[PDB]
């Protein structure tokens, strides 16, 4: 799952993808905002 | 305390309480003198160290006055004055670390001063011990503390800074950050190392960078910047903790 991090429809049957932006806001200001968001998408 | 057997008597513990009150007031005005110029000569330092030794000694007496759980000793101390003198001590320490955070001149007296804080709080916890439910004397101590809570902040967060930043300096923006890891890491090297950490305020980390003392070009030692007193400071903060 180190290779599923960037994947597009990431919770394709789970819940919601807004959690990705949520944890970007948990962490991207600390380390890389545009780096880790692009690492997700 | 009591000296019951004679006709008349005294309570010598109250006498030493007021003596250290006078001592406290003297040291506080010494601070008030030095609080403006802040370029402190040899003389005031070396006599001040002797005054520090007095404070150390009288706290040693105080501790051994409550060496055991001697109760009426604690009762007199609960009704004693001394808490305000402690408050003024905290007030001294709060600004005192910051002026003493600079030079080779400073660090000796700073070491003695933080030593004195450690002994004072040792005195405090030693008289603390006899509590049961929440501690009436402990309630009194809460009154003293959260009364003087503001100057507690400076010393405690100073401890936090010096502790966590001797802790950070291992690696992963430090040891690999140069080849050797001696401390040829430059000033702004460490500054942006802190920025990449993004843990602390920029103000006090760059204040630490002001106390990095400019290792002849830009660099900064690992231990000799912080650790050599920070682990003493770790002991002290352990006591207060
Ligand atoms: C999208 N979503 C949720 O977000 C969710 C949930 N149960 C709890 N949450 C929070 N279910 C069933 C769900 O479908």
């Amino acid at each position: 799952d180190r290779l599923v991090i960037n994947t597009q429809s990431f919770p394709n049957n789970y819940w919601d993808k807004f959690v990705k932006r949520k944890v970007m806001d948990k962490y991207g200001e600390f380390y890389g905002r545009d780096r880790i968001s692009e690492l997700l998408g | 305390r009591t000296q019951t057997g004679n006709n008349t008597t005294v309570n010598i513990i109250i006498s030493t309480v007021d003596y250290l009150l006078r001592v406290q007031e003297s040291i506080s005005d010494f601070y008030w003198y030095y609080s403006g110029k802040d370029v402190i000569d040899e003389q005031g330092q070396r006599n001040f160290s002797k005054a520090i030794q007095v404070a150390k000694q009288v706290f040693n007496t105080l501790t051994e006055y409550i060496q055991g759980p001697c109760t009426g000793n604690q009762q007199s101390l609960a009704h004693s004055r001394l808490w305000d003198a402690v408050v003024g001590f905290l007030h001294v320490f709060a600004h005192m670390q910051m002026k003493l955070s600079q030079d080779s001149s400073q660090i000796e007296l700073l070491k003695e001063l933080m030593d004195l804080q450690k002994d004072m709080v040792v005195m405090l916890l030693s008289m603390l011990e006899g509590n049961v439910v929440n501690g009436t004397i402990g309630k009194q101590m809460v009154d003293m503390l959260v009364e003087s809570s503001n100057n507690v902040e400076m010393i405690l967060k100073f401890f936090d800074m010096f502790l966590k930043l001797k802790d950070l300096t291992s690696s992963d923006t430090f040891k690999e950050y140069d080849p050797d890891g001696k401390g040829v890491i430059s000033k702004r090297d460490f500054h942006k190392a802190m920025e990449s950490h993004k843990h602390y305020t920029q103000s006090e980390t760059e204040f630490l960078l002001s106390c990095a003392e400019t290792d002849e070009n830009e660099t900064l030692d690992y231990e000799e910047f912080v650790k050599r007193f920070h682990e003493p400071a770790k002991d002290i903060g352990f006591n207060v903790a």
